[PDB]
């Protein structure tokens, strides 16, 4: 039984937007100090 | 400030690597529902 | 450096315009993901 | 011109509140194209 | 036969871009001044 | 019942389109600050 798996993409998405939140943290910490 | 520009510098440096991460999740998503697409249709 | 606060203004505001093209990107996803559900669905 | 900064500083805060908006998009479009995979494996 | 129901996570991702629309509208109205 | 493809083309040419958009943008916005 064959099966859809678009988990590789979905997986380079979640750590391209985990990479996104820390990028922003680090923006918004330079600015208030 | 110079010190006010220096960090306006450095921020916006950084958002817009925060920006291309994000393009960069958007390419991926397509990818994913071209492939559930392709695996519906075939 | 006046000139260092002009280049901050053209730059943030090119970088406003690559959000908005993002944002719109992400509501083509959506709507390519609602076909795909009323594809099956319907 | 300390203004020009205060509102180069305002421009960029509001900027990054909108891409921390986006961000959270797509961990929704993620949620919603694993539960097409998972609704078409089942 | 199961209904497909991924309406909440479009639902929320719709709602987040109209938030990101706004403050993109208020970024654009802040630099012009 | 649908006897047709499915074909959610458009929008994620739109949104290919939009995202090449952004990259263009992106690399705009670092030339500006360098000069």
């Amino acid at each position: 039984l064959e099966r859809l798996d678009v988990g590789t993409n979905l997986k380079k998405a979640e750590e391209k937007l985990k990479k996104a939140e820390e990028l922003l943290k680090k923006s918004e910490e330079i600015l208030k100090k | 400030n110079s010190q006010a520009i220096d960090n306006l510098r450095a921020s916006l440096e950084t958002t817009n690597q925060a920006i291309e991460a994000i393009r960069q999740a958007g390419q991926e998503m397509i990818l994913a529902v071209q492939g559930v697409q392709d695996y519906i249709n075939n």
